[PDB]
RNA sequence: GGCAUAGUUG
DNA sequence: TCTGAATTTACGGGCGCAACTATGCCGGACG
DNA sequence: CGTCCGTTCGCCCGTAAATTCAGA
């Protein structure tokens, strides 16, 4: 569970970009295809995303890097699936 | 009193008022100011578009919540279209110019 | 979808373009069958199908015919949403004037033809004529006529000539006008004229004409020929119980217009007489004017038992229009409301939500989980399972509540802490359980309050509730730095009773090995809670590099203080709980915990404080009795003495020794003194009520009285209330406001008789009515503050400027009202703070002043710090983060995006309800310093000040200015400049009732340019023995010597004039009228001695006027330019004062009324912005003469005086940003190389960017002139017309925007709310930046 | 289900 | 006797938020 | 019953228009 998000705020020092990054990660985990990077403790996707933010293994840059790597993998796999 | 979804008014597709009518709480003007004082731009947007008077937006939001996906299509409130029609019903041509 | 909104006039071709069919019949429904008429208001061929994908006659009823049009009736079978958006039109038989452009004040048509509104109203409503095609006759064009004049013109000029009537005449005038030629003629008249009112009228007409030509509008479109009709789903008929219908007030005003139009059309076909058709046209005009804006013309038509019906304007304007009722604030789904209760067991981040409310609010989530777990394939089964409330839906509800916040909101959301996000805890009840600590933030007691719950649906909403709106994130108030979760009343009583001591208790003086042994002793009954013992305290100090360093000692404390020390976290010193711990002590304890340890330890500490305070307040059993309100034994004798004194004063009055007024004042003062003595006696008797000893001598101690403890701890009550509980409640005031001679000598422990209770009812009714009528004023003020400053958002990170305000402690004249530490706390410095020793940079230039910097400034005795302000920021469209400073909600700098305009407006307006509706005595030992002074010594050795605005400052030994005083012109100083003297004796002495004429040179007195009889007046005194020569004004003397002003000359023993020291002009003083001169002709004088004697707000409304920038009824006049001063013509209506500079524009002059008391003589060289008269200073003059920093300092000080008088702590950032929003426009004075007009008022940001980009090139920018507008005038004169329309005066704003063809980029916060997109402030700032970058 | 009126709650 | 400034006067704007209960009604008058 | 067409009486303020000074 979560009580305060001060650690997440100090790791992403804007208090507004934290909300957007956590929403992006939680939407990646909720639809989601992806799986949590932290041991889930019967927490919902937003809380898991914030707990990942606390550990410093997720931020905006890491999410963008992973998204572009996944886009490159999708481009490659479709390339060899057709031609 | 409490309400998830119920009836909506005719002129503006916003939830009814009161509890004798299964109505919704009025997130008034000062509550909008209070959300603006925070950084809650998405909470306010879902408050005044999806949860109040975006007919397609609210139907899609209900379907998404039942599907387990918490995400909203913003849309445009119907009361703004009503205001546009009422101002256009005077001798005043008001329009939303192209992007 | 779109990026801007365009508004303009609606051409009849455009109106026909909107329409999908003309409305011809004034019939809505058949009232027998519910089918719509053929071509009535509620139609089907015009507006669309009644039901989805079905024809009106029923020939087509399926989706296979999607798009076809029936032939029997002609209804395009499609959705009914088109019936919600299809518009129609009415073809008026006669042209009709649009009332909005006729009666807008100013009238657009009226000043488009420069014709007075009365004449155009006469011509429009068929009672006068106006001429078109005057030709070579005896008639002009705009000349109005009547029946007799028209008959004379027709019998005399029956040739080519056309005097028309009604709106046809006005339309002909509008169409037969060339806009460009009128612009040229008006411009040349404006350039070739000399009048001021003519220039104003001409420039208004030119502005209107140029705005008309600039846009695509045409003047003739202001006269309606095609009238649109609203879609029938926006003005519906709701069938009620019975065959009748609900009569909407829009189908009644369309019915009348259609009736009159059809009647006129059928009367024009049969060629009815002229009078009949004129009357019909007038009736049609009035019907249309009532439809568009009912009641603006007058005689508002009513339909249902004398009730003025709502027209289109009434539906788009007002408190119940579309902006303030359905767009700015809406009704929302997933919302509930219930009575709140306490639930003390809750943690600060959670609230108790009833099971049934949670089940009803989270129904879609429960449906989703039931379908996910396979318990209901369809949604109907899930709905049935939930409405039966089976045993499995509760587990689903419990697992969807898990970490889903809910927004709790109380009804008057005064500030942003009025809505907070909590985690639900399912409660077997029907009432919400609200955490006790958040009650102060909500201003919520539990006497029957109700709160509303809202469910954040989407993931972004949930994360905003958790990361922004959580109750554990809102520790500090956003209005100041103080915490907002301070324990209120029971926690402070428990902590006060626990942390206390008595002279002798159980286990006094025993030695304890730690707090655990203290708790084990108290809980077992072996020691009292408050017993003085020595304990071993191991406190941790983190003065190292973030490392906790242990320190163990033997503290002499009490058992309760150790038990509380078991709660305090590791980083705090033990001295924080070694006191009595009232309310302020707990507040500062939480503040220090937040400042040292952070957020999470502070939240845990607050929860633990609340728990232990409730526990030990219950353990105390602190009750209230009838014997706890101890009545002093000396009250009776004090009242007897006061009654004897009033009896003796009555005896002294009835004998004629004193008058009525002084007797009243004496009685009031002696009763006040008696009341003060009674209050002092009762307070002493309650403070030392306990005298306890059993081991020797009696010892005084602070009383354990219940009432006294509840008052002293700060829990509840105060000195005034406890005073009425025991002592006399004192003087009462009549409803007229005057104090009553006889007070209420009875408290509430004793019984008030009938008269005293009746007077108290006077007082209480006045207060209740004032509160009721003051809440509305506070709400209006805060709404105006929000509207003026809502688009102001922190956009940049550092504007990179070196301008700021010089913050100094504010001194009223005595002790310092506010120190410098709280005025520069958390604000970025502007310059380098040089050390008070010698030119050493103490702190860097752009460092945020947190507590460490503030305290090290305090220890170095820094008195003036130049700091960066919002008003002095060079950021276009916003404010940089460094000019604002600390967030005041967190301890860091303000984030890029955070909306500070709304926060400022809420912070200023929230405490609105709390607000109501000779000699210098130096007190401290320090130096004496005079500033803005030019003094001179007399023969007696006493200095006299020859300056005007000299400030006398008592300085301490450290250099800090401790005391401030104002020295009038001609005050006697027994001391010198810069010489340290003793505090306690008066240093400056003068007489306020007499203005001196003190000299600057010595010699003999000569009254030159004086003739006895008319220039002066003789007074032969009989009670003194000395004569008098008094110089009078121009209106009181004789008509003999009023054209020459007498002068006073100081000469030598020979007669030659003495020159002014410094200049070549002899020292002559122009003596004004009404001067009491004791001296005669030929009297020896010296330097520094008098020559003659020259004789002589609110609370919340004061703040409202300061923010609205009202010019006071007695404005203090200032000086526009420097130089010498003189007088002019002898009262040309009033007295003319001419200020001639040394080398500037000599012909500057002003007209001053002669009745007001002037201040400057003819022998003072002043600068710009110096006082010439006295009284309140108009803020516009301060802005235009001293600058922007002067006016912002004035406004912030003048509002902070009110807020400090009423005990309100508001930071100055909010007032500074409101002031910044006040001065946002500017008037051009020099056109320069830009495209602006000569003296048109443009926004400051636009002229700033224009001349900034011009400065980059080889041209020269345009010089501007800043303006100060009130909050409502500034919020109505905004470049975005939607904000102004949603604010006051929707009709006028919309009329102006339509006529000028204004375009709104919706770049603020209110526009995006109305449109329904992301606010460009919080999480939406990134989205708006992304859409700007990817435009 | 819209307005008005009257009363009430904080 | 004309003409501009200042004064006075008439008039249109505004006057807190949220919530609950009840009745009356939507029009009074010819075939 | 079925149908069917016409009440002045508060407080405050800003602003434009009417009125009155005050000349040359
Ligand atoms: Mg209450
Ligand atoms: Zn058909
Ligand atoms: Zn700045």
């Amino acid at each position: 569970a979560r009580v305060t998000v001060q650690d997440a705020v100090e790791k992403i020092g804007n208090r507004f970009d934290l909300v957007l990054v956590a929403a992006r990660r939680a939407r990646q985990m909720q639809v989601g295809g992806k799986d949590p990077l932290v041991p889930e403790e019967n927490d919902k996707t937003t809380v898991i995303a914030l707990r990942e933010i606390e550990e410093g293994l997720i931020n905006n840059q890491i999410l963008d890097v992973r998204e572009r790597q996944e886009q490159q993998e999708q481009e490659a796999a479709e390339l060899q699936a057709v031609t | 009193h409490a309400r998830s979804t119920g009836s909506y008014s005719l002129v503006t597709q916003q939830p009814l008022g009161g509890k004798a009518q299964f109505g919704g709480q009025r997130f008034g003007e000062m509550e909008v100011w209070a959300l603006e004082a925070y950084g809650a731009a998405y909470t306010l947007q879902e408050m005044l578009t999806v949860k109040s008077d975006d007919v397609n937006g609210r139907t899609k939001m209900y379907k998404n919540i039942v599907d387990g996906n918490h995400q909203m299509e913003p849309g445009m409130p119907e009361s703004f279209n009503v205001l546009l029609k009422e101002i256009r019903s005077l001798g005043i041509n008001i329009e939303l110019e192209d992007e | 979808e779109f990026d801007a909104i365009k508004i303009a006039l609606a051409s009849p071709d455009m109106i026909r373009s909107w329409s999908f069919g003309e409305v011809k019949k004034p019939e809505t429904i058949n009232y027998r069958t519910f089918k719509p008429e053929r071509d009535g208001l509620f139609c089907a061929r015009i507006f669309g199908p009644v039901k989805d994908y079905e024809c009106l006659c029923g020939k087509y009823k399926r989706l296979k015919h999607r798009g076809v049009i029936c032939e029997k009736c002609g209804v395009e079978v499609t959705q009914t949403k088109v019936r919600r958006e299809r518009m129609g039109h009415i073809e008026l038989a006669s042209p009709t004037a649009h009332i909005w452009f006729l009666k807008s004040l100013p009238s657009r048509i009226g000043l488009l033809l420069d014709m007075p509104l009365r004449d155009i109203e006469r011509v429009l409503y068929f009672e006068s004529y106006v001429v078109i095609e005057g030709g070579m006759t005896n008639l002009e064009r705009q000349q109005i006529l009547t029946e007799e004049q028209y008959l004379d013109a027709l019998e005399e000029f029956g040739d080519e000539f056309d005097a028309k009537m009604g709106a046809e005449a006005i339309q002909a005038l509008l169409k037969s006008m060339d806009l460009e030629q009128e612009c040229e003629q008006l411009r040349e008249e404006l350039n070739e004229t000399n009048s001021e009112t003519k220039r104003k009228k001409l420039t208004k007409r030119i502005k209107l004409l140029e705005a008309f030509v600039q846009s695509g509008n045409k003047p003739e479109w202001m006269i309606l020929t095609v009238l649109p009709v609203l879609p029938p789903d926006l003005r519906p008929l709701v069938p009620l119980d019975g065959g009748r219908f609900a009569t909407s007030d829009l189908n009644d005003l369309y019915r009348r217009v259609i009736n009159r139009n059809n009647r006129l059309k059928r009367l024009l076909d049969l060629a009815a007489p002229d009078i009949i058709v004129r009357n019909e046209k007038r009736m049609l005009q009035e019907a249309v004017d009532a439809l568009l804006d009912n009641g603006r013309r007058g005689r508002a038509i009513t339909g249902s038992n004398k009730r003025p019906l709502k027209s289109l304007a009434d539906m788009i304007k007002g408190k119940q229009g579309r902006f303030r009722q359905n767009l700015l604030g809406k009704r929302v789904d997933y919302s509930g409301r219930s009575v709140i209760t306490v639930g003390p067991y809750l943690r600060l981040h959670q609230c108790g939500l009833p099971k049934k409310m949670a089940l009803e609010l989270f129904k879609p989530f429960i449906y989703g989980k039931l379908e996910l777990r396979g318990l209901a394939t369809t949604i109907k089964a899930a709905k049935k399972m939930v409405e039966r409330e089976e045993a499995v839906v509760w587990d689903i509800l419990d697992e969807v509540i898990r970490e889903h916040p809910v927004l709790l909101n109380r009804a008057p959301t005064l500030h942003r802490l009025g809505i907070q996000a909590f985690e639900p805890v399912l409660i077997e009840g029907k009432a919400i359980q609200l955490h006790p600590l958040v009650c102060a933030a909500y201003n919520a007691d539990f006497d029957g309050d109700q709160m509303a719950v809202h469910v954040p649906l989407t993931l972004e909403a949930q994360l905003e509730a958790r990361a922004l709106m959580m109750s554990t994130n809102n520790i500090l108030s956003p209005a100041n730095g103080e915490p907002i979760i301070v324990p209120s009343q029971d926690v402070v009583l428990g902590l006060y009773y626990m942390t206390r001591d008595c002279v002798n208790a159980k286990g006094e003086g025993m030695v304890l090995t730690g707090p655990k042994e203290a708790e084990r002793l108290y809980r077992s009954g072996l020691a009292s809670l408050h017993a003085r013992v020595k304990v071993r305290i191991t406190e941790y100090e983190k003065d190292a590099n973030g490392e906790l360093v242990a320190k163990t000692s033997l503290k002499d404390t009490t058992v309760g203080r150790a038990i509380l020390w078991m709660i305090v976290p590791k980083g705090l010193p033990y001295s924080i709980v070694n006191q009595a711990l009232g309310k302020k002590a707990i507040s500062k304890m939480l503040n220090t915990c937040y400042r040292i340890l952070g957020l999470k330890p502070t939240v845990i500490f607050a929860d633990q404080i609340m728990y232990t305070g409730f526990a030990y307040a219950a353990r105390s059993g602190a009750s209230v009795g009838i014997d706890d309100m101890v009545i002093p034994e000396k009250k009776h004798e004090i009242i007897s003495e006061a009654e004897a004194e009033v009896a003796e004063i009555q005896e002294q009055f009835q004998s004629g020794l004193v008058t009525a007024g002084e007797r009243y004042n004496k009685v009031i003062d002696i009763w006040a003194a008696a009341n003060d003595r009674v209050s002092k006696a009762m307070m002493d008797n309650l403070q030392t009520e306990t005298v306890i000893n059993r081991d020797g001598q009696e010892e005084k101690q602070v009383s354990f009285n219940s009432i006294y403890m509840m008052a002293d701890s700060g829990a509840r009550g105060s000195a005034a209330q406890i005073r009425q509980l025991a002592g006399m409640r004192g003087l009462m005031a009549k409803p007229d406001g005057s104090i009553i001679e006889t007070p209420i000598t009875a408290n509430f422990r004793e019984g008030l008789n009938v008269l005293q209770y009746f007077i108290s009812t006077h007082g209480a009714r006045k207060g209740l009515a004032d509160t009721a009528l003051k809440t509305a004023n506070s709400g209006y003020l805060t709404r105006r503050l929000v509207d003026v400053a809502q688009d102001l958002v922190v956009t940049e990170d550092d504007c990179g400027t070196h301008e700021g305000i010089m913050m100094t402690p504010v001194i009223e004249g005595g002790d310092v009202k506010e120190p410098l530490r709280d005025r520069v706390l958390g604000r970025v410095t502007a310059e380098d703070v040089l050390k008070p020793g010698t030119a050493d940079i103490l702190v860097p230039r752009n460092t945020l002043l947190h507590e460490q910097w503030c305290d090290l400034l305090e220890e170095n005795s820094v008195d003036a710090v130049k700091v960066r302000s919002v008003v002095s920021c060079d950021t276009d469209f916003g404010v940089c983060a460094h000019c604002y400073g600390r967030d005041l909600a967190r301890g860091h700098i303000i984030n890029k995006g955070e909306a500070i305009g709304v926060i400022a407006a809420q912070s200023i307006g929230e405490p609105g309800t709390q607000l109501t509706m000779s000699s210098i005595q130096v007190k401290n030992k320090g130096s004496i310093k005079l500033s803005n002074v030019k003094s001179v010594v007399n023969s007696s050795g006493k200095l006299v000040i020859t300056s005007r605005n000299t400030e006398l400052k008592l300085i301490d030994e450290f250099g800090r200015t401790k005391e401030s005083y104002k020295v009038p012109y001609g005050a006697v100083l027994a001391k010198g400049d810069g010489e340290q003297v003793a505090g306690g004796e008066t240093v400056a002495n003068w007489d306020p009732h007499t203005m001196p004429v003190i000299t600057e040179v010595s010699g003999f007195v000569r009254f030159t340019d004086m003739i006895d009889g008319q220039t002066i007046t003789r007074q032969t005194d009989e009670l003194t023995g000395l004569s008098s020569l008094v110089v009078l004004d121009s209106a009181e003397r004789t008509a003999g010597g009023k054209d020459l002003r007498p002068a006073l000359k100081i000469v030598d023993a020979q007669g030659n004039d003495v020159l002014i020291p410094g200049t070549d002009m002899p020292a002559q003083y122009f003596l004004p009228g009404k001067a009491i001169v004791q001296l005669e002709d030929g009297v020896q004088i010296s330097s520094g001695d008098t020559l003659a004697r020259i004789p002589q707000t609110g609370g919340l409304p004061r703040v409202a006027d300061l923010f609205e920038a009202r010019r006071p009824k007695e404005p203090a006049i200032l000086a526009e330019i420097s130089g010498i001063v003189s007088f002019g013509k002898e009262t040309k209506g009033k007295r003319r004062l001419v200020i001639t500079p040394v080398d500037g524009s000599d012909p500057y002059e002003e007209m001053i009324p002669k009745w007001r008391q002037l201040n400057v003589f003819e022998g003072e060289r002043v600068e710009r912005g110096d006082v010439i008269s006295d009284g309140p200073e108009a803020p516009h003059d301060i802005l235009r003469l001293r600058g922007v920093h002067a006016v912002t300092r004035y406004i912030v000080n003048e509002v902070q005086d009110v807020y400090r008088l009423q005990g309100v702590k508001i930071n100055d950032k909010h007032i500074e940003v409101i002031v910044r929003q006040m001065l946002r426009k500017a008037t051009i004075v020099n056109a320069g190389s830009s495209d602006f007009l000569e003296g048109e008022q443009v926004e400051y940001s636009r002229v700033k960017i224009a001349n900034r980009e011009l400065e980059a090139n080889g041209k020269v920018g345009a010089t501007y002139s800043r303006d100060l507008l009130g909050i409502t005038k500034a919020s109505l004169a905004t470049e975005s017309f939607i904000s102004a329309a949603s604010f006051q005066e929707t009709t006028r704003v919309l009329t102006e925007a339509a006529v000028a063809g204004k375009r709104d980029e919706l770049r603020g916060l209110k526009e995006n709310v109305i449109v329904g997109r992301l606010i460009p402030a919080g999480t939406g700032y990134a989205y708006h930046q992304d859409r700007m970058r990817r435009r």
